[PDB]
């Protein structure tokens, strides 16, 4: 085909576009979705623990919003611990800071929504029966 | 809380880099829509790239990862903004744009917080520049939403992507691509790759856009001529052309002057680096890389815009003088020949003068900046040197004029010879029926000796030109350095001063030659426009092996070894200057003088050798061709058409004599200079050698794909030139019949068709030349980047030797131009050798 | 059928092949998928804790990359604790070793992908309505 007046419907079919793709591309874009979201929230958590000052190592006169947080690495470990719902519990989010409550209550719902779509679309894929063609 | 604000800046780049990856991966797993501010957006994005490089420099100077991460993140954020804008230009959306707008607003907020917290207490200027750039990009996005209806009520009233450059099959899409590719000619990758496999033709070629046709340029020119004649000549037609071609020419000229400025700027940062290490240098190295690439890119865009304006002008004035050919009177043979010369030489003169127009504006500023810069580096002595080089420019012109005179004389003789041939190749049976052929061959050889006699003086002038070309660079350094230290003030000449002077000497020698040709072209174009106004208002190695074996073993080695020795002297003089620098100064200067004398003597010897050898080869080849054609059977002469047999002698001989020696000399000088420069930058830094062999192999792939197209397009040009001119002549003779039949419309249609077919070819050819130029230059800048990056560390931290970096930097700043000379002269030599091969094809009859 | 020129499309229909199978075979191959992945990552974790030297029982001068790991058994318990997203948290992966972070960040994504396919295909199975035939 030549000279297609693309009005954008090619991407407007957002998931009916990528459910057409091969397996390596679809697996790549799924891992990239997951890693993108995880890194986003790990950054925001690192920042919030830095900003509260709980990141500054100090004994007493405070309780960290997230108990036992030290560096970026442990923060990314907390992000993957709460996002993908393993819940290790070595670092505890506490009832002292409601801002952390908000970040958790949006983290989890976005996690659940993107998990729901990334399951429905892979299943809609496994009904590729062109192989039977 | 500095680290806190650094992190707050890192966040939005991360947000954008994370949203870009799904869409970019879907898009990575033919209608171009452009938006207002596109070119402004790309310009601002390149300015962002520059400021981000500066921020990385600051972060290196300070170091604390979290303190310089913001620059490294904005870098990928701007590149991903470019990727987004490419994905939107390819397919339009209202949402991706808002996705950019969010990021712009958040980055502006973070930068504002940084600025406030700094005000309460180098960083200041960079942060401010970033603020201004992000704000202007925000305003661009606001303009884009204001244009269409993304946030507005439902409908866009969207443009309906431009059919001028995107509708029905067309291939030369210059005006309809991304403003980065408008500079780097990336759209030619597909064409050249397809061209490698399938032979190009007019069916495989595109059709010219509506932006440049016979009709468009004729319309603009006639509108200007009308607006100028309604207010009522040579000056009139001139001003009409000027006002008609307007903005494009001055745009090219200003591109050109900015490139000239940055080119004069390069050697000064070289000087600064050389100073710093002997007593803040990595920054200067990356700045040198950036400035080289940008200067050369702007130079190339300037060339192309000028060439396109010239092609427009040629098409316009051609169809105009054809429109005039319809209304002329019958009372006005000689006029037909004058008309067809008015299209074959006068119009080409006009168009090539329009090529060289911006060079005439950019040359004076170049020589002025050069002289003022070299004065502040070498002092009063510099002035003396600045005279010598300049003195070569008028002399050159004089030399050129002599050439022309000689040419005229030679041409005369040549013409007569052709006459004395046309008889023999027609009375063939008559001639051989009584074997009077040798009697006429004696006369033909008598003419040939006179022709040979003219050629000696012509080649002597060519030799003088080539000799001065490389003699003045040596003489400048000789009479400047000997006249600076051991004459005036005994000032300690740091390596930086000498090597910066060397760089500036080459950067000033390159433009000087062009001024002479520019002056000649300008006066000739003035005469041709006066004339127009008066009228309008009434190949394997075997071919080269045989070519050089016709010379004999006597001169082959005498040429090759002399060239090798001249280049060895030209490198050894600088090698000894390197040891001269650090400080027996008098003995040093005397050795420098000895080397300078050896160089010029050897150059004169080589030039005379090339001249003598070329003349002897032409003689022997012509005599052998004549003798082998004499002894052919009659049925052979009857079988072969006369055009091919006559044509070889008419052109092949002429072409070879006129262009093979000069082009061969230029190719040899270019290839040996390139090899010498590579060896220099290798000896300076050993490890750099191992880094340069990869890149050079890249050039191999760039070679093949070029030639297999550059040849092809070339011949196509020739073809579109042949029926055009002939057509003109047909209209002139049978003019009464054509004005009687009232067939003027159809013939004008045919001539617009022919001039379009000519322009598409002469346009794709310049596009391909620009492609090869820009890519070879990008690699020639990569090599100097890597060379400087290795030299600053290896030759300072561990080796601690300062005389090295000078030679390496000075040769790597210029290796690219020698590379380009090499490749272009190679293409020309190949087409000329392919022309020669048919002479040997005729020799075996 | 006799003399089928098998060009491999019989297995190239990877999941549209096994969604045809009976229930015991499909349940067998699903438990074998899960146990295969779990044992693979339990082995690699055992090895990484051995290699860091955190496996060598010692008091002080170190913190194990995974707190409270002693033998292969507890390592396999950690593998099933993080893979299938129960997250017991008796053994804590720490922010001292980024290599353990990498092994976790690939463990979880492969776990999620194989869980997604092993749900989509069993559902694509429960649309076996031949019984209605
Ligand atoms: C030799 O360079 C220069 C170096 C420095 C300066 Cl300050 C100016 C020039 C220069 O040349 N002045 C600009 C004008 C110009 C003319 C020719 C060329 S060109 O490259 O030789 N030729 C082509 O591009 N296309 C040809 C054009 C003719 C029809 C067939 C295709 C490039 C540019």
């Amino acid at each position: 085909h030549k000279n297609i007046r693309e009005q954008g419907r090619f991407l407007q079919d957002v998931f009916t576009t990528l459910v057409d793709l091969k397996w390596p591309h679809t697996l790549l874009i799924f891992t990239m979705s997951f890693l993108c979201s995880w890194l986003l929230f790990a950054m925001v958590w690192w920042l919030i623990a830095f900003a509260h000052g709980d990141l500054a190592p100090g004994e007493g006169t405070n309780v960290p919003c997230v108990t036992s947080i030290h560096s970026f690495s442990s923060a990314f470990l907390f992000s993957i611990e709460v996002q993908v719902t393993i819940g290790f519990g070595g670092r505890m989010v506490t009832e002292e800071c409601p801002l952390a409550i908000l970040i958790l209550i949006v983290q989890n719902i976005v996690g659940l929504m993107i998990n729901a779509i990334m399951l429905g679309c892979i299943f809609m894929k496994t009904a590729q029966a062109h192989r039977r063609a | 809380n500095g680290c806190f604000v650094d992190a707050l800046n890192v966040v939005p780049h991360v947000f954008l880099l994370f949203i870009t990856f799904p869409i970019l991966f879907i898009g990575w797993g033919s209608t171009w829509l452009h938006f207002p501010g596109h070119n402004l957006r790309w310009i601002l994005t390149f300015i962002l790239l520059f400021v981000l490089v500066c921020e990385i420099a600051e972060g290196i100077l300070s170091d604390h990862l979290h303190l310089y991460m913001p620059a490294g993140m904005a870098f990928m954020a701007a590149i991903t903004s470019v990727v987004y804008y490419h994905n939107i230009e390819t397919s339009n959306f209202p949402k991706l744009l808002i996705a950019l707008l969010i990021y712009w607003t958040l980055a502006f907020i973070t930068k504002t917080i940084k600025f406030v917290k700094f005000y309460d207490h180098l960083r200041f200027c960079l942060t401010g520049l970033l603020v201004i750039l992000y704000g202007m990009l925000l305003l661009v996005e606001v303009n884009v939403i204001r244009v269409r209806r993304y946030i507005f009520f439902k409908t866009p009233r969207e443009v309906k992507p431009p059919e001028d450059l995107q509708d029905l099959g067309v291939r030369f899409l210059q005006p309809f691509v991304n403003l980065l590719s408008k500079g780097t000619y990336w759209w030619m990758n597909a064409f050249i790759k397809t061209a490698h496999k399938k032979p190009i033709d007019l069916r495989a070629i595109g059709k010219l856009p509506i932006a440049m046709r016979a009709l468009t340029n004729y319309q603009r020119l006639c509108v200007a001529f009308d607006a100028q004649a309604r207010k009522d000549g040579a000056r009139a037609i001139w001003r009409a052309l000027c006002h008609a071609f307007g903005r494009r020419l001055i745009l090219s000229s200003t591109f050109r002057i900015l490139a000239d400025l940055l080119g004069f700027a390069g050697p000064l940062c070289i000087f600064g680096i050389v100073d710093h290490l002997g007593k803040n240098a990595y920054v200067l190295a990356v700045l040198l890389f950036l400035a080289l690439l940008l200067q050369r890119t702007f130079l190339q865009a300037s060339y192309y815009v000028a060439i396109e304006t010239g092609i427009n002008l040629r098409g316009a004035i051609q169809t105009k003088i054809y429109n005039k050919i319809m209304h002329l009177s019958t009372s006005n043979e000689m006029t037909a020949g004058q008309i067809c010369n008015l299209v074959a030489i006068d119009t080409n003169q006009l168009m090539w003068f329009f090529f060289l127009c911006p060079n005439l504006w950019a040359m004076p500023v170049q020589i002025i900046v050069g002289v003022i810069l070299l004065y502040y580096i070498l002092g009063v002595s510099a002035l003396i040197g600045a005279a010598v080089i300049i003195l070569l420019a008028p002399v050159q012109y004089f030399v050129a004029t002599k050439l022309s005179q000689a040419q005229r004389s030679t041409l005369e003789h040549s013409n007569e010879r052709l006459k004395q041939t046309n008889e023999m190749l027609r009375g063939m049976k008559l001639l051989k029926l009584y074997a009077w052929e040798s009697i006429f061959c004696s006369r033909v050889e008598v003419t040939r000796r006179k022709e040979m006699t003219s050629l000696r003086a012509f080649a002597v002038y060519t030799s003088i030109s080539i000799f001065m070309n490389t003699a003045i660079p040596i003489a400048a350094v000789l009479i400047t350095f000997v006249g600076h230290v051991s004459f005036f003030k005994e000032s300690d000449l740091s390596p930086s001063v000498a090597f910066a002077s060397l760089s500036l000497f080459h950067i000033l020698v390159t433009p000087l030659f062009l001024l002479s040709s520019v002056v000649r072209s300008t006066v000739k174009a003035l005469v041709s426009v006066q004339k127009l106004s008066e009228f309008l208002s009434s190949i394997p190695w075997r071919a080269c092996t045989k070519y050089l074996s016709s010379a004999g073993i006597l001169l082959l080695s005498l040429l090759v070894f002399s060239q090798l020795l001249k280049h060895m002297v030209l490198v050894a003089i600088d090698y000894w200057l390197a040891k001269w620098t650090d400080s027996d100064q008098s003995v040093y200067a005397m050795v420098f003088t000895l080397l300078c004398s050896l160089g010029i003597v050897l150059c004169l010897v080589t030039s005379v050798t090339v001249e003598w050898t070329g003349l002897k080869v032409a003689k022997r080849l012509h005599r052998s061709l004549l003798n082998r054609i004499i002894l052919a059977p009659m049925r052979f002469f009857e079988t072969t058409p006369l055009g091919s047999i006559l044509n070889r002698f008419s052109s092949d001989c002429n072409t070879i004599d006129q262009h093979i020696p000069s082009t061969l000399e230029c190719l040899s000088r270019s290839t040996l200079l390139c090899v010498s420069a590579l060896t220099v930058i290798s000896y300076v830094t050993p490890v750099f050698l191992v880094a340069l062999l990869p890149l050079a192999v890249v050039c191999y792939f760039i070679q093949k794909y070029f030639r297999v197209a550059s040849r092809d397009l070339q011949q196509l040009d020739d073809t579109t030139q042949l029926p055009l001119l002939s057509h003109f002549a047909e209209t002139v003779e049978g003019l009464t019949t054509i004005r009687a039949f009232r067939y003027e419309a159809r013939f004008q249609q045919k001539l617009l068709e022919y001039t379009d077919s000519n322009n598409i070819a002469s346009l794709f050819l310049t596009a391909a030349n620009r492609w090869l130029e820009v890519r070879m230059e990008y690699i020639g800048a990569c090599v100097v980047l890597i060379a400087a990056a290795t030299s600053i560390s290896n030759s300072l931290h561990r080796e601690l030797s300062a005389g090295l970096v000078g030679l390496g930097l000075t040769y790597a700043l210029m290796v690219s131009n020698y590379l380009n000379w090499m490749v272009r002269n190679l293409a020309d030599m190949e087409i000329q050798l392919g022309a020669v091969k048919r002479i040997h094809a005729l020799l075996k009859t």
